[PDB]
DNA sequence: ACGTGCCTGGAGACTAGGGAGTAATCCCCTTGGCGGTTAAAACGCGGGGGACAGCGCGTACGTGCGTTTAAGCGGTGCTAGAGCTGTCTACGACCAATTGAGCGGCCTCGGCAC
DNA sequence: GTGCCGAGGCCGCTCAATTGGTCGTAGACAGCTCTAGCACCGCTTAAACGCACGTACGCGCTGTCCCCCGCGTTTTAACCGCCAAGGGGATTACTCCCTAGTCTCCAGGCACGT
């Protein structure tokens, strides 16, 4: 029917690291796929936080605590920075 | 094509082993290049702790006791 | 009545990956209940900095290689080359990753 | 039917494939048991792929059954999303 | 007043089911219990898994028959296939 | 008026509790709706599994001139049959000899 | 607290090496297997420790071990309760 | 049950100076104790069979470093 | 690779309710100290088993070349089956009343260790 | 033959499973379309293959020396018991604020065209 894709969303992150660059089909499936992967794992991760303390909701800090447990080393650092950044921001930005 | 899997034999293998589990079964292009693909990063990874194996018995020639002892201690069923 | 100018969670948090659609699908993928409002800006904003992190190396590797054009090979040599990336994608099989 | 097709896997594919895993020389004896744990390999991600298949009432195997099947297995493979 | 659930007594009966004059230690108790909920959470996420394949909202006998085809290997799957079919059957045959 | 309760289990001939197998379903956020036989046949397929390992262990305690199952004839049980070393063989046993 | 690696000692080292079938050990071994229990246990200790921040809770418990130890594909029965 | 002796004082005072890296002021469960050193007995008892198999295959019967280092390397483990 | 229509998923506003945050209490379980006393570790020594380097042999592997094989490609046709839409019925969720299954505390004495 | 403690049996209560009725909708089934998987054929040419041959290397043997194991002795520090303190986990009660749900509106993203 209308399958939804990441494809506009890695363009515009890609134009913005790298402007005058381009991508490939099959290197934009290869990204796609990436980022199911990573949605689904730290989703899972958020999930089965939320059940051991036995609560109803997924916040943020499900999010932060899922990403803290499924990145290593500097990449959680930076991935966490972004996060309360986007939040804080979200929650000034009315 | 560097690492040269052939798309016939390998679809013919492919139709063979499916033939114990189910009759009259179709297969997309899509998957079968799919399952060649995971072939081939799987040898290459099993090629690569075998030669790890040889170069620790003081060898250059990977024998098939590397194989054995690479996928034994990976865990893979024998 | 006077509903105001619509704008979209993403640019309130200042994002390119869409807040909405990261809502829906954290919604319907029956992970909880209920879904607070700053989770799925948390998530986009760490996949959206995955994202950059994974072009601007695989930019790199095209760089090195004069290519003006990112192939799955340039990705398989970004997440080979970085120690972390390594880590997290290590068990993962790109299709002609090792070939072009 | 034609069967014992596992022979089509070629002693020089076989060799192309250790020359890149970093292997310089390679005994006779190698390309029989290469062969078989291929064969396994195989076995395996079809018999989940096809298991996959036989839930969704469809008689073709789809590139998402072998994805899926490959998943369990802890052997991601990614760009057969769509 | 306060409770946690746990499968000792239904092990039990089991267990008195195959070994009339055998016991069990409280060590080995806990070690069946964590064995019965590890299995219930395998075969109830590949379940989940499958229904969200197909784009189903409602987990069945067929998902369950699946996933245990999955994550059981050979005999073992093919006993307990036959012992869930075998429950079903006699479950919808009564009243 | 009503008829006399029945539990599921005694209407499947089964020894695990199918309304508190349903019950988990239900609560475990796996999908939106769960069917009347999804229970019953996770209850007869955990009761199976936990008929056999129990089988097993108490084979090897009744080798050990023991009457009792313990954590160390569980974990033989376990690694003597193919099966289940396949199923459980990642799978660490507290006080059960590793090997 | 400083130098407690060296509480695994060497004869718990060689029962532990015994138990696995090993018939002879070099000296060598000693070091090199502290080290990788280190790794071992600074890997599990942050992943319990990271299930305790979020509950906020000052103490491991067992489960967080537990939980710990699932996530890296071991799992361990018999803490459940 | 076969007793095989890590013995409980020392190995606590390595988990609480590990864990000291992590958070301070943090207490440790007795049972949690117990499970990280039955999963430090099993996970070393695993090593030392693979440690055992990686030495018979160069013609000893002395295990050694290297033997630790490749079957770490062959599992996947972290050097 | 860019412009354009439309249509479907996202955003705005409002309301109800229950999930979760916070305060208070209690009691339990973790931490620390001290003494003795004993099991486990540390240390030294002697001997011999095993690791490792050197050497010779013979065998099996890599390379090159002419021949054979069958894969790949393009074209054609057939027909199964996957995906989509429409209908309708059984089935599972939800609520309310009932009651027996199951859990905790107490009592007992058996299978093992001494 | 004696003593231990932990596992088995019994009873009260209480809460979760069961039964009955209702109803909205998920899915099963039929019909249709049109896509893509499979089969055949002829031609070409890339790749596999089979043989010869030289030499690198695997493997067996030998000799030396080093460094691990077993044993006896001394040390040291774990461990058990007893006591005390206090932090903090679990539970409960109250409140309020955050999220689901519904209806309306519109603007971003995708197929088509250039």
């Amino acid at each position: 029917s209308r399958k939804e894709s990441y494809s506009i969303y890695v363009y515009k992150v890609l134009k913005q690291v790298h402007p005058d660059t381009g991508i490939s089909s099959k290197a934009m499936g290869i990204m796609n796929s990436f980022v199911n992967d990573i949605f689904e794992r730290i989703a899972g991760e958020a999930s089965r936080l939320a059940h051991y303390n036995k609560r109803s909701t997924i916040t943020s800090r499900e999010i932060q605590t899922a990403v803290r447990l499924l990145l290593p080393g500097e990449l959680a650092k930076h991935a966490v920075s972004e996060g309360t950044k986007a939040v804080t921001k979200y929650t000034s930005a009315k | 094509t560097e690492l040269l899997i052939r798309k016939l034999p390998f679809q013919r293998l492919v139709r063979e082993i499916a033939q114990d589990f189910k009759t009259d079964l179709r297969f997309q292009s899509s998957a079968v290049m799919a399952l060649q693909e995971a072939c081939k990063a799987y040898l290459v990874g099993l090629f690569e702790d075998t030669n790890l194996c040889a170069i620790h018995a003081k060898r250059v020639t990977i024998m098939p006791k590397d194989i054995q002892l690479a996928r034994r201690i990976r865990g893979e069923r024998a | 009545k006077a509903r105001a100018k619509a704008k979209t969670r993403s640019s309130r948090a200042g994002l390119q990956f869409p807040v909405g659609r990261v809502h829906r699908l954290l919604r319907k993928g029956n992970y909880s209940e209920r879904v607070g409002a700053g989770a799925p800006v948390y998530l986009a904003a760490v996949l959206e900095y995955l994202t950059a992190e994974i072009l601007e190396l695989a930019g790199n590797a095209a760089r090195d290689n004069k290519k003006t054009r990112i192939i799955p090979r340039h990705l398989q040599l970004a997440i080979r080359n970085d120690e972390e990336l390594n880590k997290l994608l290590g068990r993962v099989t790109i299709a002609q990753g090792g070939v072009l | 039917v034609l069967r014992d097709n596992i022979q089509g896997i070629t002693k020089p594919a076989i060799r192309r494939l250790a020359r890149r895993g970093g292997v310089k020389r390679i005994s006779g004896l190698i390309y029989e048991e290469t062969r078989g744990v291929l064969k396994v390999f195989l076995e395996n991600v079809i018999r989940d792929a096809v298991t996959y298949t036989e839930h969704a009432k469809r008689k073709t195997v789809t590139a998402m059954d072998v994805v899926y099947a490959l998943k369990r297995q802890g052997r991601t493979l990614y760009g057969f999303g769509g």
